[PDB]
């Protein structure tokens, strides 16, 4: 993933 | 800080907390050891600009690709800039050297994205009462590892959304599980009372991540 949840 | 963290993790792992008698994990909880800061949101745009992040106090930071850093305090205007040589400068979004125009604009974009989207990690946590910045970070297939300037190391696991926040000053670990429930444990108390295999496995992984941080300083 390139960003958090 | 990292060397101390390694020793703390080595000590708990060597005690085999999940492989002995009755596990009394609850007795290892210490709410007084709750961290003051952790990373609540992050954006990896390192392909071009860098790693943007939000701390739990709603402050934001960017570790740019050129190893410079910009930190926006939670007042939404006060800025700290850290150059390559480590020089720390203070300014605001409105009042800044023209040379920082691009970087400030980038921070704004990161900030707005993390204000509009994404969940706040540890939203249900009351933080304990000069901001820490992101010293370094890296990713594996399974996790992102975030090392803060206050010595804390945070590990977010991608697949199950579980997280560890390790602090070498408190010698403690905060575990956020799949249900977003959280507990803070004193590492020495995990040696004393044990823990479940789930936490034990993640602490073994954490040790290997700290080894990577130390061997790549």
């Amino acid at each position: 993933p390139l960003h958090s949840t | 800080h990292l060397s101390d963290m390694l020793q703390q993790l080595h000590s708990v792992n060597a005690s085999k907390p999940s492989e002995r008698g009755l596990v009394r994990q609850e007795e290892a909880e210490d709410p007084a050891c709750i961290p003051i800061f952790w990373v609540s949101k992050w954006v990896d745009y390192s392909d071009k600009y860098g790693l943007g992040y939000q701390l739990c106090d709603n402050s934001v930071g960017v570790l740019f690709n050129d190893s410079t850093r910009l930190i926006l305090y939670n007042d939404g205007d006060s800025l700290q800039y850290i150059e390559r040589d480590g020089t720390e400068s203070y300014l605001t979004v409105s009042s800044h050297p023209n040379s920082l125009m691009k970087k400030i604009t980038l921070l704004k974009y990161f900030r707005n994205y993390m204000s509009e989207h994404l969940l706040k990690a540890g939203a249900n946590i009351t933080p304990r009462e000069r901001l820490p910045y992101l010293r370094t970070w890296f990713r594996t297939r399974s996790a992102i590892i975030l090392h803060l300037s206050n010595g804390s190391v945070q590990i977010n696991f991608f697949q199950d959304h579980t997280k560890l926040i390790l602090c070498p000053l408190m010698a403690a670990v905060t575990y956020i599980d799949e249900k977003r429930d959280f507990r803070t444990y004193r590492l020495s108390l995990l040696e004393e009372y044990g823990c479940c295999k789930e936490l034990a496995s993640r602490l073994r992984y954490a040790r290997t991540m700290v080894d990577k941080l130390l061997s790549s300083r």
